[PDB]
């Protein structure tokens, strides 16, 4: 009953006169526009009578609104929409600005992508009309043509760079954009300064714009063009050597003025466009690593994140000196963990270049260990890197680091025992000066931590290949099961797939064998589906052909409605899953997802301390290492001894992000009850939170002492 | 000349003057009391509101029966506070151009308007008003998010099974634009927009029209806004005050000569007498403090509370209290107290790490948000809703109190209701018209007829000559001027 209505609301319209009641009716037919499966084009010809004759302003603007609301619902009519530029251009000339606003969106939406007016300069004509929201609007209808795949003009260049000193903050803003598309349009052509006799690519003039543009005294537009910078590569790099040259001072030295600019938000674009920038030229890179290291001593937090995240994003461009070094390692006595965990993964990559930086990186990261002990973890594991990297600067140093014998438990020296383990794997000339009591040590750290000591003096990889073939019995599973099992705390590198393929065997052998058997089918089949990173189509398969099994066998109704399923979403695997309820399981190409609760450790004798009845405040701090999307999927529980149980989602902005693969988690938990009488034990740990609904319990739990006093 | 009406909420005003050039936006704001059909937000697991009767559907063709609570003759949404919101169906929020600003109280809607929904304006407000006002946000953002309840409520939204659920929640109102709080980098990018201005600081605008605010005497900083032109002028005047409090007295001489006074924000409790009303407060105060038990004052970190505390202290060297502490818990005391001080009561940033260490019995507990469902209220309302010794003594008319206490019974506290309104009252707004003489009046529907719970009076209406043009939810009046 849609054109009755609507016929009769159109009679009214042209019966009744207060604009107020025709600007509702007009609302109430654009509303009922969006009826998918009517043909509203039937109503177009009534609209353009209606704005034929119009007298208002706003009536116009949203009845093209409803226009452009139906032709971007059937843009392939070409008819219709050359009818609606025709209206349009009709109405473009119209005084009021929200009917010339709504006539550039139509047509910004509904231009000709073809090579029969120009559009592109009827629009171009409004970058000198009276209203400047008007020709916001005209730049901004000028992006969507463009974004829709139309190649553009070379003029609207040389039109728009009017704009710049115009004195108003969206335009600007709009422009620098404009300019910047347009150059990545036609980035070589040659102009020439029309202050002197020269002649320069256009991306240069570009990039000169821009730079003078950051000059501005708004900070919108500063934001914009710094970041807008970012991707200018095709551009000479003399110029943009010249960006940095301090002693200059607006198309040279802009990265300065940025980089110290009043408000940090230009300063983080900046770094930005330097990380980049430099990523794409490596000359640049060093050059500009001074400014960059410079960067550190800023008198706020996340401008520091940010550096060291790309000064880390470009380790192999840049060549440390012995004052960056100092600098650089200077940082680690900050408080924010988060800096320094980003420190720490920075450190893993740094090109160094003198055997005393070595020795001074060692020292400072040991002073670290000593100021903070819970970043135990991280360090290890940024050592690990350091060792496999730069062994030709390290090889001195074993003499001296190797120096009484120290005790098993000082994290220096067990720290300092993967440093040098790390360089003689990658030359075996020092296990020569390893004395035997480091040996025997080394044998410790391997038995116990072969994750952070390597295998010192590939057929791990075709000895798991034939130990996959040798299982296409009950017997030879657990065989395989338990090689698998070796295999991977033998080579922590292969220990992906080798726990993979273990818990596939696993999961085969007490299918074959086989109530709770199910369930735990159930759950190793979970835990190869969601806890695990890098699976293909094939792999998904064999996993749902086993949950199948499992769900058959833990039947002895919703079964064919649910192999129904199956089918409908696995129309692709049928004439691959030939002779199904053995099921070959490919080994694709692999990492072990895990979490590391830290802070607190709970051995602590000394408890928390709460009240008679109030809340207290626990900080859990935890790092996760190559976690799929944790935001999502990860979540804190909490247990009483009585019984119950919290399970605490965390926000969003509480998953911090050092580096790649790594994640850390800090964030706040709120413990109490009814009444306690005595201290006791409470258990906090995480979970994988899966949706196919469940949850996957995949970190060893930390119990945290509790003890009352009662209130005063 | 066009009045797009958004919020019919009567006292946390929004609405949308449409111009000849301009379209601007009177003080957006944002409807709270929708909190209250949903279940609060305990800090732990509250043993008695976890294992509430599950509610169940007479015919039961859905599974409503986790959803949906049940307690003490009233049913509840299972979710987080799904705030309520100015309709964004009218009016495109792109055209609006400028947004101004009255005071904290009407501004917690900001980042809904200029965030979400591709807003391109620079919004107005003096600078005790965006600072309060970001200390609110601060606060809303920081008691939601403390302990996210993410689990969603979507079967009940439709408008059929709607029609089938009882008061109050029949009694609810465009139930499919309820919406979560926003996050903090949307506060916190969207106040960056605002640029400051002080009294009569005239603004120009376009070439076209003005803007000028003066000081309005409810708050720090509170302002009613003069928007006038060549030709017309409009002065927006919401929430005034007139009792000389401590901000710079209202200048109720220059809206003369206006032509169109939307007349917003005045009270909500008509038949009561702010002074009394705050000796109520203190004598209940002192009756169930000198006896042993506690008492729980819900008010927001700013505004009525700095009222508040100026009379207890007055009534601390009265009547001789000296022996029982005075304690404000929120986690935003410390910003709030500088800025009432730089424009006995010990201040704490959360109930959590330092506070448990002060606490000594009988006390006084000022805390947060006070609708009863989140924040830290929540938790001594779980904590002394059991000894008929303690007490709750609401401060705020914002929201109605008898459904906010009500999912927490059958409780066996006392809950006085004394609310303290240094609004505009009725007759103060008669004398006022009478002087100012506006040309037309324009106030919601609450006004132009009388309250609905005392249909009998007809004294609390506004009386102003010619007839008052009102408004209801979501309308689009024409003040009914020609050029």
């Amino acid at each position: 009953s849609v054109e009755g209505v609507v016929r009769i609301l159109l009679e009214h319209y042209y019966k009744e006169n207060d604009p107020s009641v025709r600007l509702k009716i007009a609302s109430l037919l654009g509303l009922l526009s969006k009826t998918a499966g009517f043909s509203p084009d039937c109503i177009m010809d009534d609209a353009i009578n209606i704005l034929q004759n119009e007298k208002s302003h706003q009536v116009l603007a949203q009845l093209l609104d409803t226009l452009l609301a139906i032709g971007t619902k059937l843009p392939e009519n070409q008819a219709i929409q050359m009818r609606l530029v025709d209206v349009a251009c009709k109405h473009l000339t119209d005084t009021s600005h929200g009917v010339r606003n709504k006539c550039l969106q139509l047509l910004g939406n509904l231009g000709s992508l073809e090579k029969a007016r120009d559009v592109q300069k009827i629009i171009g004509d409004y970058f000198s009309d009276q209203d400047p929201r008007v020709r916001t609007a005209a730049i901004k209808a000028m992006l969507q043509l463009h974004e829709r795949g139309l190649k553009l003009h070379q003029t609207i260049y040389n039109q728009a760079c009017k704009l710049l000193s115009d004195d108003y903050e969206q335009v600007r803003s709009a422009a620098v954009q404009l300019i910047w598309v347009v150059s990545q349009l036609y980035p070589e052509s040659i102009v020439p300064i029309p202050s002197s006799n020269e002649e320069i690519r256009l991306v240069d003039d570009a990039f000169g714009k821009i730079c003078h543009m950051v000059s501005d005294g708004s900070w919108v537009v500063r934001v914009q063009a710094a970041k807008l910078l970012g991707s200018m590569e095709q551009v000479s790099s003399h110029f943009l050597e010249q960006t940095l040259d301090k002693k200059l001072m607006g198309a040279c030295g802009a990265f300065v003025h940025g980089l110290e600019d009043e408000m940090y938000e230009v300063r983080i674009a900046a770094v930005e466009a330097l990380c980049m920038l430099a990523q794409s030229s490596p000359s640049f890179a060093e050059k500009c690593l001074d400014f960059l290291v410079d960067m550190f001593n800023d008198e706020i937090e996340e401008v520091r994140l940010q550096s060291i995240h790309t000064m880390r994003k470009i380790s192999n461009n840049i060549t440390l000196r012995e004052d960056q070094l100092d600098t650089v390692l200077a940082v680690l006595e900050d408080s924010s963990r988060d800096i320094r965990e980003a420190l720490h993964e920075l450190l893993c990559c740094t090109n160094v270049s003198t055997k005393e930086g070595i020795h001074l990186a060692l020292v400072e990261l040991l002073k670290n260990l000593t100021k903070y002990p819970t970043d135990r973890d991280s360090i290890w594991k940024c050592l690990k890197f350091l060792g496999s990297r730069h062994p030709t600067l390290v090889l001195p140093l074993v003499p001296e680091l190797l120096s009484a014998e120290p005790d098993m438990d000082d994290p220096a020296y067990i720290a300092v025992l993967v440093l040098i383990f790390n360089a003689a794997k990658t030359c075996p000339t020092m296990p020569a000066l390893f004395s035997d009591h480091t040996f025997r040590h080394y044998a410790y750290l391997r038995d116990s931590l072969s994750h952070l000591v390597p295998a010192l003096r590939d057929p791990s990889q075709q000895f798991l290949q034939q130990s996959l073939e040798r299982v296409y019995a009950q017997e030879l599973l657990e065989f395989t099961i338990r090689d698998l099992q070796r295999l991977g705390e033998l080579q922590s590198e292969l220990a992906g797939v080798a726990d993979f393929s273990a818990t596939y065997l696993r999961c085969q052998l007490l299918l074959i064998k086989a109530s709770a058997a199910a369930k735990q089918i159930m759950e190793e089949t979970y835990k190869m589906e969601f806890m695990y990173s890098g699976v293909e189509n094939k792999q998904v398969v064999i996993i749902h052909h086993m949950r199948l099994q499992a769900k058959a066998l833990q039947l002895i109704e919703k079964f064919l409605q649910e192999v129904d399923f199956f089918q409908r979403y696995f129309i692709a695997d049928l004439p691959h899953l030939q002779d199904s309820f053995f099921l070959h399981l490919p080994l694709p190409e692999i990492h072990k997802a895990s979490a590391t609760i830290i802070e607190p450790a709970g051995e602590s004798d000394n408890p928390l301390r709460f009240t008679s009845g109030l809340v207290v405040a626990l900080d859990v701090d935890a790092t996760l290492e190559h976690v799929q999307d944790p935001q999502n999927t990860v979540k804190v529980q909490v247990l009483y001894p009585d019984g119950q149980a919290q399970m605490i989602h965390p926000k969003p902005a509480d998953f911090r992000n050092p580096g790649p693969g790594r994640h850390r988690l800090i964030t706040q938990v709120y413990l109490s009850h009814t009444a306690w009488t005595e201290a006791c034990q409470v258990e906090v740990r995480l979970l994988l939170a899966y949706n196919s609904e469940g949850t996957i319990p995949f970190s060893k739990p930390v119990k945290v002492y509790i003890m009352p006093k009662p209130a005063r | 000349m066009k009045l797009y009406c958004l919020s019919g909420h009567p006292t946390l005003p929004c609405n949308v003057l449409k111009f000849k050039s301009t379209t601007i936006m009177l003080d957006c704001g944002l409807d709270m009391t929708s909190t209250l059909n949903f279940l609060p937000l305990p800090l732990v697991q509250s043993p008695r509101l976890s294992n509430l009767p599950g509610w169940s559907l007479k015919d039961g063709n859905a599974f409503l029966d986790k959803e949906l609570k049940e307690c003490s003759g009233h049913v509840f949404v299972d979710s987080v506070p799904e705030f309520c919101l100015p309709e964004t169906e009218l009016i495109d929020l792109s055209t609006v151009d400028v947004i101004l600003i009255s005071n904290y109280h009407c501004m917690m809607a900001l980042p809904y308007i200029t965030e979400h929904t591709g807003f391109t304006g620079t919004v107005y407000a003096t600078e005790p008003t965006v600072q309060i006002g970001r200390l609110l946000m601060e606060e809303l953002v920081n008691f939601i998010e403390r302990v996210p309840k993410a689990q969603s409520a979507s079967l009940w939204k439709n408008k059929d099974i709607q029609r089938l659920l009882p008061s109050p929640l029949k009694d609810a109102v465009e139930v499919s634009t309820w919406r979560r709080c926003y996050t903090m980098q949307e506060v916190n990018s969207a106040l960056s927009k605002i640029q400051l201005v002080g009294y009569s600081q005239k603004i120009e605008l376009f070439g076209a029209v003005q803007v000028t605010p003066l000081s309005s005497g409810y708050a720090l900083g509170s302002s009613n806004w003069i928007i006038q032109s060549h030709y017309e002028k409009v002065s927006y005047v919401s929430g005034s005050s007139l009792l000389t409090t401590h901000p710079q007295p209202m200048d109720q001489a220059s809206l003369k000569n206006s032509d169109v006074l939307v007349l917003t924000g005045l009270t909500q409790i008509p038949t009561a007498n702010p002074d009394g009303m705050v000796g109520e407060f203190c004598s209940n105060l002192a009756l169930t403090v000198r006896n042993g038990g506690n008492v729980l004052v819900p008010c927001y970190p700013s505004g009525v509370i700095y009222d508040l505390l100026e009379c207890l202290y007055q009534y601390i060297d009265s009547a001789g209290l000296s022996s029982v502490p005075l304690y404000f818990i929120s986690p935003v005391a410390n910003s709030s107290l500088e800025f009432s001080q730089i424009f006995k009561l010990k201040h704490y940033p959360s109930i959590h790490g330092d506070f448990s260490n002060d606490f000594r019995q009988p006390c006084v507990v000022f805390t947060g948000h006070p609708s009863l469902r989140f924040g830290d209220v929540v938790h001594f309302m779980e904590l002394w809703g059991k000894s008929s010794l303690n007490t709750v003594i609401f401060t705020e008319p914002d929201f109605s109190y008898l459904e906010a206490l009500a999912p927490y019974q059958p409780l066996a506290m006392k809950c006085i209701y004394c609310p303290i309104d240094t609004r505009l009252n009725f007759i103060q707004v008669s004398k006022l018209l009478k002087e100012v003489q506006p040309l037309h009046v324009v106030c919601p529907e609450q006004y132009t007829q009388p309250p609905p719970a005392q249909s009998h009076r007809m004294d609390l209406m506004i009386d102003c000559q010619p007839p008052a043009m009102s408004y209801r939810r979501a309308e689009v009046l024409a003040l009914p001027f020609k050029r």
